[PDB]
């Protein structure tokens, strides 16, 4: 075989033959739960503040319905990787507009662990509902980045959320 | 610029030791330039953008007593304009969180996007 090297340079690696003195997916890979429902997925501030969401995953979106589809099914994938255990499998909740919500729902139903707060990223009580303080990592997408043809609007809504969750 | 500089440099004001010093990224006409030879010892211009902190350190917003904010009040998009102004106060706040911004916004919801900023 060959050997994946990390070292700095292309000589130092050039060394090693120089010096020698159902539960799951249908394919395996992944976990896969039946289709749900949008309505079943969909949460209120009160409802996900009563669901305690500890060492979670909260993902902010900036979308709209005249935004592109980033596709988030490549990102949800990996996390529930069979790599783990069902109970070290982490929930993800996505924050946003119900209208994304709703164009990308038609792919995002096959996936467990998957909440869905209508709302706005830059809410500070809809982030208080989700727990963003217990949440293990927020990630903040921007949907109209190639739309948008100024830097004025290039990541601004990326950056104010930054600033409010520091804040 | 007129309309601002009649009321910082009017004599029912206190007298002003303070000079100001623009910022701006287009070179003015020869109307505002006239308008700066008339207001020679008060005021100063420098080009460029705010969101350079060679810039911001170039007209010496550090050393500044206060920086101050226009918001274009008749643009054809209130929201465009609140978010230039948003990125501004950003990049200033970014530079040199110490400082007084004195700005102006377009909206209500606005001031919260403001007072996300943590300086
Ligand atoms: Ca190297
Ligand atoms: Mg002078």
């Amino acid at each position: 075989t060959l050997g994946f090297f990390i070292a700095s340079d292309a000589k130092e690696v050039k060394r090693a033959f120089f010096y020698c003195k159902k539960k799951y997916d249908s394919t395996g890979m992944f976990h896969w739960c039946a289709p749900k429902e949008i309505e079943k997925v969909i949460l209120t501030r009160s409802e996900a503040a009563m669901t305690v969401l500890s060492g979670h995953v909260v993902v902010c979106i900036f979308g709209d319905v005249s935004s592109a589809l980033i596709g988030l099914r490549n990102l949800v994938m990996p996390l529930r990787a069979s790599n783990f255990h069902y109970h070290e499998l982490k929930h993800i909740v996505f924050v946003g507009s119900i209208e994304y919500l709703k164009r990308e729902w038609e792919t995002l139903h096959n996936f467990p662990k998957v909440s869905i707060l209508p709302g706005t990223p830059l809410s500070r009580a809809d982030l208080r509902a989700v727990n963003i303080n217990l949440c293990d990592m927020c990630v903040i997408l921007s949907a109209n980045q190639n739309n948008i043809d100024d830097t004025s609007l290039q990541d601004k809504e990326c950056i104010l959320a930054s600033l409010n969750i520091k804040s | 610029v007129s309309n601002f500089l009649k009321d910082f440099l009017h004599k029912d004001r206190d007298d002003v030791n303070v000079e100001i010093v623009f910022l701006h990224n287009i070179s003015p006409n020869l109307e505002l330039e006239a308008l700066f030879k008339r207001h020679f010892t008060q005021v100063e211009f420098y080009q460029g953008s705010v969101l350079n902190p060679h810039d911001l350190a170039r007209v010496k917003i550090e050393s500044a007593d206060a920086c101050l904010i226009l918001a274009n009040k008749y643009c054809a998009d209130p929201d465009a304009e609140d978010a230039s102004n948003i990125m501004r106060v950003i990049s200033i706040k970014n530079y040199h969180p110490k400082i007084r911004i004195i700005t102006q916004m377009l909206q209500y919801h606005n001031k919260a996007h403001l007072l996300n900023i943590p300086s």
